[PDB]
RNA sequence: AAUAAAAUAUUACUUUGGAUAGUUUAGUUUCCUGGGCGAUGAAGAACGCAAUGAAUUGCGAUAAGUGAUAGGAACAAUAAAAUGUGAAUAUCCAAAAUUUGAAUGCUUGAAAGUAUACUAAGGUAUAUAUGAUAUUCAAUAUCCA
RNA sequence: AAGGUUCCUAAACAACAUUACUUGGAUUAGGGUGAAUCGAUCCUAAAUUACAGAUGGAAAUCCUUAAGAAA
RNA sequence: GAUUCACGCAGUGUUAACGUGCAAAUUACUUGUCAUAUUUGAGUAUAGGGGCGAAAGACUCAUCGAACUAUCUAGUAGCUGG
RNA sequence: UGGAAGUAUAAAUCGAAAAGGUGAUAGUAUUCAUCAAAGUCUAAAUAUUACAGGAAAACUGAUAGCAAAGAAGUACUGUGAA
RNA sequence: AGAUUUGAGUAUCGUAAGAGGACUCCCUUAACUUAAGCAUAUCAAUAAGGGAAGGAAGAAAAAAUAACAAUGAUUUCUUAAGUAAUGGCGAAUGAAAAAGAAAAAGACCAAGUUGAUA
């Protein structure tokens, strides 16, 4: 029964979605986000995970007042 | 659920509004390819993973 | 021949390519032109001694050294503190 | 968009206002013109007014700001919207009058030893 | 191999006390001058039980000698106890079961 | 012994498939110039905004855009309106810049929220550490009437 | 709880529900969710996390009222 | 922490069905059990030479005599294939 | 560490000076040579596969070249890292 | 009562944090692999983990070389050189002075002195 039959009680949410992120990495009970490393400062970033700093890094996203800047 | 946060609604609302298709006016312009959103989902075929 | 190669540790990330040489010739020269068109004895390579070299391998042949001593000045009569600014090096 | 900035330039502070509530209370109307089935023609007009009243708002705040600065030009304490434009690096850099201090025993010796003009005959 | 069941007790994740319905702490009221150079007398309310503990224990009131209120103790009942009883800490205290003296 | 339905063989034409050939608004490498972010709130995330848009793009309650300076007659899938009394377009400029985020009054799970002060609503300030100055204090810590 | 528009209506059946479909939890387009009294918001339970302090080369760990001119 | 039946649960036997299955462990009858060493929801705690185990090296997301994931890493192969 | 009777750093103990260090074989002595530690700053010549803006190529030509020549770190998978 | 020392609260004016880390300066006692096994060694300032900066950074003005017909801050390149040395002296690891160039630049604290002292 660790197969088809185990699986009907899945109905518990484990991980919700992220305030700093938006990804649903936030672990409910260690209320810490798997993936950008929430409550900590520090966005959580390892050299393992190359792919993974590509995803998610500056030049990512709208740079909505540092294109103004380096194009001044 | 039946309860849910105000947030969590606002992005359940959101994923309603985008599955929606390419209006017929945005097909007939000149030199255009899309003809269908390929980022289309049904509430039986995936589930949106939120 | 018993062949001694070096090559065990990571000979990839210590290779050193010159593609700029080309480059570099054309930089410094472009910066010695500008030196003298600013001030033009500032490039002139202030005058240096004429020393030996070290050993008995090369004491026989002379080569340019760095400042004149003070006691080189004062027998050439020049104050060393107008030597450095009428282009002399000065190697107290 | 038909406003013009003349028009706008010449109304007086009130005017600014009364001009804008009129504005805003043209396009509440214009929306509900949309939603009940108007012609075309109040469709264009609802697009037109929206950039009046961004036009008007450009002119109010750029006269008030602009005003704002004359105020604060002499003052010692500036607000810090009215400071020049410069980076966060920049307002820490040391000025080019404290990079260049020379103490006076380094100041007198440039002065009394300076680089002299020369030359060498070949 | 792996760690014995003794090493995984000293961690306490499921080997923590089952301490929710205790009572408290049994124990003699703080020292103080009245304990030392006189006496307290104090009053057994009841007499209850305490989960996880084979003895009974006795919630003992005494009044406050410096402020006006209660001071509300809870001792480890001596066999004979009973409550409405009289009970006496110092050292001065006659030498009767459930008496503290030094 | 016999037939050629099936089976097999070749060519032409059609079909399924997308190889080959022609092609490139895409990459790779080297070199040159810089290496110009943030409490004056960054990078990132979310939400919203087009006459008809779902993505994408651009932008922020002044919304696929406002003012100013250049610019000179367009846009287009379909309508409208505005337009040489200045349309598209460009900008190290000006105004404006929602919720968050180092996130910083307090709380935050997918949480809806909320206290005080200053200037009913609206807007500012209030985190921690820390340098300088002012000011109110604490300690018989050292003297001392 | 989980799902997230699957709810209702109309038009429409190319694909999908091991035949077929005028049917549909499928396609297209509109409509729909109303609270002083129901809940969240409030309180604390097992447990959890901050300022200062303690520890550590470091990241960070410990402490939850004990160490604090704090609460 | 008596005997049984029932709502449920398990999994003794058929070594039945099925075995490119309804199902990556299910179905039918039979059997056992069916409240105090009971059954069960949510919250919460315990993490990889670690945890948890009425103890089978069992369980730790179909993964266990040491999980999953990425990097060292195109690990090494006197062996096999081209 | 190439530094071999200890080249450098750190910890425990010890700890100087009417100065002294070094001359790489440990030790004592006398000469010789050369410096004068235990505080601070300092342009120029050098590096660069972040990122931005350019130029080139005996480079690839849609199973190639970046994973990506179209709304590409997108569609889709996992509780999650990925 | 007064003169000080130390420690706090509040107000004002500022400063740190986060992003990036290709190149720069450091902390940390990995292993696969090689040695035809393997245990020191090698892989190896290597991977991962951690901190800090700039357009460059680091270093920099001799308690330095040398034993000469002597040199002379720092940095980088050529050569010395797979050399001296290190190593189950096995596998392997491995510099620097001299010499040739690019560029060149030196300055301050503390200690000492002056005290109708500022």
């Amino acid at each position: 029964t660790k197969g088809t039959s185990c699986r009907g009680t899945r109905h518990n949410k484990t991980h919700i979605l992220c305030k700093r992120c938006g990804k649903r990495s936030w672990h409910l009970q260690k209320q810490r986000c798997a993936s950008c490393g929430y409550p900590d400062a520090k966005m959580r970033q390892y050299a393992w995970g190359y792919k993974a700093l590509r995803r998610r890094t500056q030049g990512t996203g709208r740079m909505r007042h540092l294109k103004i800047a380096l194009k001044r | 659920t039946g309860h849910k946060g105000f947030s969590y609604k606002l992005k359940l609302g959101k994923k309603i509004h985008q599955n929606r298709g390419v209006p017929q006016w945005f097909r007939m312009k000149t030199g255009n390819t899309i003809n269908y959103n390929f980022k289309r989902r049904h509430w039986n075929r995936r589930k949106m993973g939120m | 021949a018993v062949s001694n190669i070096h090559f065990c540790k990571d000979w990839r990330s210590k290779v050193h390519t010159w593609f700029k040489q080309p480059f570099r010739k054309i930089r410094r020269h472009q910066t010695r032109v500008e030196k003298a068109k600013a001030v033009f004895p500032a490039t002139i390579k202030s005058l240096k001694p004429s020393v030996h070299c070290m050993n008995q391998r090369f004491n026989y042949k002379l080569r340019l050294g760095r400042g004149f001593t003070l006691k080189e000045l004062r027998a050439a009569k020049i104050d060393k503190n107008l030597a450095r600014t009428i282009g002399i090096a000065v190697d107290p | 968009a038909s406003l013009k900035i003349s028009a706008i330039k010449a109304m007086s502070k009130n005017d600014m206002n009364a001009k804008l509530i009129e504005l805003k209370g043209e396009l509440a109307n214009l929306r509900t013109a949309k939603v009940t089935g108007g012609a075309p023609s109040k469709i264009s007009r609802l697009r037109v007014v929206k950039k009046d009243i961004a036009r008007l708002l450009t002119v109010m705040n750029t006269q008030r700001m602009e005003a704002l600065r004359k105020y604060y030009k002499q003052a010692k304490y500036v607000p810090k919207e009215l400071r020049p434009k410069t980076t966060r690096k920049e307002r820490r850099q040391l000025t080019k009058a404290q990079l260049n201090l020379k103490t006076v025993k380094a100041a007198k010796k440039a002065q009394h030893f300076p680089a002299r003009k020369f030359f060498v005959l070949a | 191999g792996r760690r014995t069941l003794s090493q995984r007790k000293g961690r306490g994740s499921i080997f923590k006390s089952r301490s929710h319905h205790k009572l408290g702490v049994a124990q003699h009221r703080a020292i103080d001058f009245f304990e030392r150079h006189s006496t307290v007398r104090g009053l057994v309310k009841s007499i209850e039980h305490d989960p996880g503990r084979g003895a009974p224990l006795a919630r003992v009131v005494f009044r406050n000698p410096r402020q006006y209120g209660l001071d509300k103790e809870l001792f480890i009942c001596a066999e004979g106890l009973y409550s409405g009883q009289y009970i006496y800490c110092g050292s001065k205290a006659s030498l009767h079961i459930g008496n503290v003296l030094p």
